[PDB]
């Protein structure tokens, strides 16, 4: 309950005191580990955007990284680098376009590579996680194209450079299972998985369709890398959890986040990132609140946590906040991660009891995305 | 502002966000940086592609067609910020998406996104 | 009387007696069971139609009379845009002044002149009476008058609700009498999001009382030359149509190459497409927009050849602006506008669908 | 009484029940004239930032320009452009930096002249007006380099060409005189003249040191270029009035903005732009509060009005919010701008009676700088 | 808050605009972007210049000269930002003035500003201040 | 003890019988009266001092000796840099091990060995009292622990209160006891926001008890060769000062041409300056830090030669983090800075300034 400013305060002063001398420098950030968490703040689309890197259990922030228009951050599992694809512009948000990857020492926060994207191929779009994707071994970023139609962009982020675009159907996200496989969800209600060479077609096969064409799949699902977990929820609560982790879709049965008496009452998920799923508790986060079916972007209140193999509910909790996105460190007696884009402020909870710990606030402009490594 | 109240729409003031026709908008009011209500702002450039929203004008008790277009080429012009979702779809529905940069199509390549406008196209079925 | 000078038009409309050889008439070349298009088979296919003759074939594929009029007089608007008349290079300013002209048309029905038109006029007993109950006695004695007065007949008679029915399925639809399948409404929302509404709908914004899907301007989308038509049409290899500039007054070497924007109403049934009937299929005409956008190679080939799609008969003036959108439509958005086009058919040519589909 | 987004409102009504069509388009800002008024905001020294362009009679924005890291906007004096020195790099606020003037259109607002300044020469400092400055010709804008030693750059905005740097000695801000000549304020209490030919050193020219070493001259002294009047305020309230019309330095009788008894009661100027010159009412425009000597740029919520020519205090103003900044339409019956860098709002007062009488909210992240052009 | 009142320094919260070292401080305080009180946050060049102000210690009474330096080459923080002007001077005494951008020596020429630190560089003696 | 040994020393300084043919003690070079640096004009000027035998003649300039007891010994801090030590190229520990190496340098003292020190020592009734009080009976018969024992006082008289007074104007003014000129203070502040601080400033941040201008490191600041001390040395023109890499154990390359940053301390009456005595006005050593700052033309020219610095005498390591701040430094601020370095003069040295 001494604050952070306050015990730096203390220290300096008996540093002062002592005649302790300290050669000013630059720091580096502490070793990346499972509660440090990433905040991007898109900035409500300005051209210009921050990260900030975050200790989630000193409530810190240890570091940022500027970046570009709406660019797609990611965060390699194992903590050995950060990346984003960003876009510039010559004069602000006019002229000539640079599209690049770049690459960071997660402790220096110094880009080790900066890598062009040729033809300025990214997709601008309020950002979502799974646009830009690191395959699992964190060689290869792939990004996604919308224009002139649906295409995925390779970079060889070992390598430094550029590979190519592959051509798609008309689909979106990008799942990575592989050094070389991608899964996309397509306009048509199945999923696409795109199997891709150095070069020439890519082989896509489709799942069935899994879903209606009236119930709708929201922008930000959680997919956990390592446990091949797809967990999208639709517009009503009810999650479509999809398994990956045969390198094919096998799909799981359906959950109602809400129960029958909420759904008639106006309860319903809504938000940015709307879903956090914790991988070793098997755990499916959802941001809901009562609200008309209309108003799915807006903050939500209250978080249910509910068991993904039963779809039993574990816990209620009133955030306390208007909360847009959610997430969770992937440790045990993980932290839930509550960020209010209205605020500006990470708020940060034990997931367990759903209490809030501390917090971390002026968080930029706009900040939506939350990601954290899955590091164990 | 209850945020999550069913949106209700005016037919009144277009700087605000329950104007009708602003039902499915995402960004910047136009009119609120130097464009109207269906024009750009001097120095953006006018996009071609667009979003649609069937919006309910409670004014003649219609619902129009309104297919959103951006004015590019600018920073976020910061004013009169709106978020509205009537009958907004995921991504995979581009056609009533509304976090994409609808930016095509405007002049000089311009795709950073500074605001947008809200012209009816059609009536709706 | 309006009653009247339509149904003496009715008449002339579908009156051989009005070509040289008496062979063809308006309905020869506009079928009414055809949406007033030409079912003939000439040199170039149905591209391009024959005339009185029997042998001379025309340079431009014979447009719909449906809904054409609905199209405003030609004139300059104050962006300096160029609207509506008639003909696909507008070089007529309505359906009166376009009347007159298949008539003298060496190339069409052929008649020598006003005169020898007249002469035919005064030999059928129910036009003397007709013209003179509309225009007065000896009208049919004055070659002018006479001449004059058939191209009003016949202006008044593409005015009637015969030839503008509204009755497609989409007016039906907007009427909320019936609803859109599923991809007729995809169709729909592809049409209105797309850059085909920036040329394919009567307004910029609001919405239109009798939509044609047009909004009458001159666009040069960058067609290639017909090669058959062009043979057929024997105005030689080193020819350009320059659309609107050719007609007489536009001097603006910006116009060349720019032709009317058509109506999509009954395009279903209409083919084949575009100004020189180059395309034979609804499809094709669709695709050919993925030229401007898609970076596939497959965008840059006419799927009826196999090949190029072609040089610009005219690489000048291209509506590049409202054609390079940016996006490329896949083949689930081309379905889908097929399907909405063909709920622009008029009733009555529904049937014809069937074959097409 | 009606809004502006409500009588578009009614206009749009109107024009649907009419069925009247209308192309969307690029619209043309309203001619420049005496009551439009550019608002700076250098973002509390974010790498990108805003100029909004601003009818100051309607309180509406009528355009915006970006600018790149604390830009140096100019507004030339007969509304035939507006230019801005600005400063970006290749990766958002790092790599390789590029000084530049850009030249607008003021109607289209599109840039007419990009014009890079060799060896990235510009002073990055918290935007001081003249720091940069147009010639009377509009031919010329000279800016200052503080590294490695004060000196000013010529940039010829006709030729759109940098031409050279002049070396200086130890003195700060640009007045330009002539199409060849600019007066500075220099460490040694004295004005610099500095005339430049084409080729060679500059002709240095020092007034007398009009001032003492413990005497403080603020940041944002006032230059009417038309009237040739240097006017500057000091930490006190103590303004000098020098003359440059007549091609060297007249000094005027000095003058308290505010009474002996007044600083007795700790009055004190304070804000940013703090003081306003009024060229044809020949008049002072102060922005004063109760405040301790060394709170000199905290926000004031009074004006004081004076006389140029006696020092009579000719109104005082409670402004009715905090405000930073003040400066004045130079048309006859002028508007008194006041901007509040905290609310980011500009409050548009009668200059004479103190109204307020209109705002323009939402003017970035800290609006700091007021232009107007001086058109009669 | 009331910020026309003097100066109160506290030696209690360096985040804080009114902890005693920031006495002349103008942006952010390094300490909140992932600095700390005398180091600049990773990713940043610590510029050799400085604009120097003698503080007070209100815990020893003595004045102490703190000579901010600038950590530069990102964009600004946007955290605890601070303007405090003890002693500050205009611009034409630009050892005193703090709206210069002192990334002046720091690293890859950055001049962009991000955050500043407030390290002690000695004991006083000014005479402005 | 502390004082019998630091008096003991006191008579050693200045006694010319450690020198070869007597001619010369420590405070010949180390003369007191010029604040323990050479006053005697030789053939490079007062660039290097003139050994015993009246034509040798050193290749560097004889630095005071003042404040030298408050330099620590030579050590690798844990940054990498190299601190402390004595003589310019920190080639000696401490005072101590200094002591003893001008008595026996051919080109200074030229003793030939310790046991001609010692039988020195023998010949005067005092020293046999003196040191044996002190070092206990027969010291002297040892030449090993005559010489360490010579070596020792000397250090000794070296860390009295008379070599490091602390009486400067500077050190009246930081107790407070009186105030710096308004120049002097703008001096003041010039030398700790501009990059002198960053080397002659004993830390990187607080306050120093005991401040005597540097940190102790070693920097190669890429100064050109005293062509005419060079000549006088007769190392040759083929020569190469190396500065720190010259002293044994100290193999690294980056300290090739790098040189212990002098205490500041009574710099205005010690000229010439640099290890090499190159310079003879202190404006000009001011001076030749804006070569690294101004584009100017005149901040190439040594402004006493007329002519271009010099290409360094090593071109590499040289110290440009620190070097190139972005900043020149203008007349007005070279004035100050004189003035702020003129009160670093001990009291007793104050009526040397003109
Ligand atoms: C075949 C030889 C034809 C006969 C007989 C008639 N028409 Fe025709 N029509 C024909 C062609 C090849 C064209 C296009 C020519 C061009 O230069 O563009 C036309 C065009 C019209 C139009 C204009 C329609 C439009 O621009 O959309 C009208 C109104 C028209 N035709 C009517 C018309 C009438 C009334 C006829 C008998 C008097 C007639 N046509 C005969 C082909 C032929
Ligand atoms: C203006 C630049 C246009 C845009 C965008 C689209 N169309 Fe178009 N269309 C245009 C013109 C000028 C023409 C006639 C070209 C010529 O010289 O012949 C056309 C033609 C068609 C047709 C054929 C109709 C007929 O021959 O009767 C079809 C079926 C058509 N256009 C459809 C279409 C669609 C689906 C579009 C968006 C993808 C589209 N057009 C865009 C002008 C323009
Ligand atoms: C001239 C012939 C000299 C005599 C006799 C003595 N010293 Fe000296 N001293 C001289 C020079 C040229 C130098 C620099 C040598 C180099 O290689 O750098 C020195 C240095 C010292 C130092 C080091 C001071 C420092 O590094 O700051 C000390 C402590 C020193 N000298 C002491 C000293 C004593 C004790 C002497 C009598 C035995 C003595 N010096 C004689 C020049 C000459
Ligand atoms: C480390 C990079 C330094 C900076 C920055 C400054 N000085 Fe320095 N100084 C330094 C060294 C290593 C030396 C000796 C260089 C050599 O090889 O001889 C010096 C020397 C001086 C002197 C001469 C002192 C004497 O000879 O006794 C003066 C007067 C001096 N330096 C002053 C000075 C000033 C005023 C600075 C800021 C302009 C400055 N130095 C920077 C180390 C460094
Ligand atoms: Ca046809
Ligand atoms: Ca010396
Ligand atoms: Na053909
Ligand atoms: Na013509």
């Amino acid at each position: 309950q001494e604050t952070q400013g306050q015990a730096a305060a203390r220290a300096a002063a008996a540093d002062l005191a002592a005649g302790q001398d300290d050669e000013p420098r630059i720091l580096e950030a502490p070793a990346p580990d499972a509660r440090r968490v990433y905040v991007n703040d898109p900035a409500h689309f300005a051209a210009v955007t921050q990260q900030f890197v975050i200790d989630g259990e000193a409530g810190r922030v240890i570091g940022m990284i500027d970046g570009g228009f709406l660019p797609n951050p990611v965060v390699a599992d194992d903590g050995s680098f950060i990346a984003h694809a960003s876009t510039v512009f010559s004069r602000i948000a006019r002229g000539e376009r640079t599209d690049y990857v770049e690459v960071f020492d997660p402790v220096t926060l110094l880009p080790t590579a900066d890598i062009e994207l040729p033809d300025a191929p990214r997709f601008l779009v309020g950002t979502y996680p799974w646009m830009t994707s690191l395959t699992p071994d964190g060689k290869t970023l792939l990004f996604y194209q919308f224009s002139p139609a649906p295409a995925v962009g390779v970079v060889d982020l070992e390598g430094k450079a550029f590979k190519r675009m592959l051509d798609v159907p008309d689909c979106y996200h990008i799942f990575p299972t592989a050094p070389d496989t991608f899964f996309m969800h397509c306009r048509d209600g199945s999923l696409a998985k795109v199997a891709f060479g150095t070069e020439g077609t890519p082989e896509i096969t489709h799942t069935e369709v899994f879903h209606p064409e009236d119930e709708f799949l929201i922008n930000h699902p959680a997919y956990s890398q390592k446990a091949g977990r797809l967990v999208w929820p639709t517009y009503t609560g009810k999650i479509h959890q999809i398994d990956l982790s045969s390198g094919d879709a096998k799909f799981l049965p359906a959950v109602e986040a809400l129960t029958e008496a909420e759904r008639a009452d106006g309860w319903r998920p809504g938000g940015w990132q709307q879903v956090a799923y914790h991988r070793a508790l098997d755990r499916i986060y959802l941001l809901v609140d009562q609200r008309d079916e209309w108003r799915h972007k807006t903050a939500s209140r209250f978080v249910v946590v509910l068991d993904a193999k039963t779809g039993e509910r574990l816990a209620k909790f009133e955030m306390g906040h208007e909360i847009d996105s959610i997430n969770v460190s992937q440790d045990e007696k993980p932290l839930l991660y509550a960020l209010s884009t209205g605020d500006k402020t990470l708020y940060i909870h034990d997931a367990e009891s759903g209490e809030e710990l501390r917090s971390v606030n002026q968080l930029g402009h706009g900040p939506q995305v939350i990601t954290t490594a899955d590091m164990g | 502002t209850d945020p999550r109240a069913k949106w209700v729409p005016q037919d009144n003031d277009i700087q605000a966000c329950d104007y009708w026709r602003h039902c499915s908008i995402d960004g910047n009011i136009c009119d609120c940086s130097g464009g109207s209500l269906t024009n750009c702002p001097p120095g953006t450039k006018l996009a071609t592609a667009s979003w649609v929203a069937s919006c309910y004008n409670p004014t003649d008790g219609q619902s129009y067609l309104i297919a959103y277009r951006d004015c590019c080429g600018y920073n976020v012009s910061g004013r009169c910020p709106c978020l509205n979702t009537e009958g907004e779809l995921p991504v995979y529905r581009p056609e009533f998406a509304n976090d994409i940069i609808w930016c095509f199509g405007a002049e000089d390549d311009a795709m950073t996104y500074h605001c947008t406008i809200s012209p009816i196209v059609g009536k709706a079925s | 009387a309006d009653d009247a000078l339509a149904a003496l038009g009715a008449q002339l409309f579908v009156d051989p007696a009005l070509s040289r050889n008496a062979t063809q008439s308006c309905a020869t070349c506009h079928d009414p069971a055809r949406a007033f298009t030409d079912p003939r088979e000439g040199k170039a296919g149905l591209a391009v139609s024959v005339g009185d003759d029997g042998q001379s074939h025309g340079d431009r594929n014979t447009p719909t009379l449906g809904y054409a009029a609905l199209v405003p007089a030609f004139h300059r608007d104050a962006n300096g845009k160029y609207k509506g008349g008639q003909f696909w290079d507008g070089r007529a300013d309505d359906l009166k002044q376009q009347a007159g002209q298949p008539m003298l048309n060496p190339v069409e029905m052929a008649m020598p002149d006003r005169a020898a038109v007249a002469a035919r006029l005064r030999d059928d007993p129910a036009y003397r009476t007709g013209f003179e109950a509309l225009f007065g006695k000896g009208v049919l004695d004055d070659p002018e008058r006479a001449f004059d007065a058939a191209a009003e007949a016949l202006a008044a008679y593409q005015a009637t609700g015969e030839f503008s029915p509204f009755d497609s399925k989409y007016d039906r639809v907007m009427r909320g009498e019936e609803k859109f399948t599923p991809l007729e409404e995809f169709g729909y929302t592809v049409f209105i999001t797309w850059n085909c509404r920036l040329c394919h709908m009567q307004r910029k914004q609001g919405v239109a009382e009798r939509e044609t899907f047009t909004n009458f301007e001159y666009h040069n989308i960058g067609l290639p030359v017909n090669e058959t038509a062009r043979e057929a049409s024997g105005l030689g290899a080193d020819h350009v149509d320059h659309g609107l500039l050719a007609r007489p007054g536009i001097e603006d070497p910006a116009q060349s190459g720019r032709f009317k924007v058509p109506s999509l109403r009954n395009v279903a049934v209409t083919g084949p497409y575009m100004h020189n009937g180059v395309f034979t299929d609804l499809r094709t005409a669709i695709l050919f927009y993925n030229k401007y956008t898609s970076r596939r190679p497959e965008a840059k080939i006419n799927p009826e050849t196999g090949a190029p799609w072609g040089e610009p008969e005219v690489a000048r003036n291209l509506s590049l602006a409202e054609l390079q959108s940016g996006l490329m439509l896949d083949d689930g958005r081309v379905d889908a506008l097929v399907a909405f086009l063909e709920t622009l058919t008029d009733r009555r040519y529904e049937p014809l669908l069937e074959e097409s589909r």
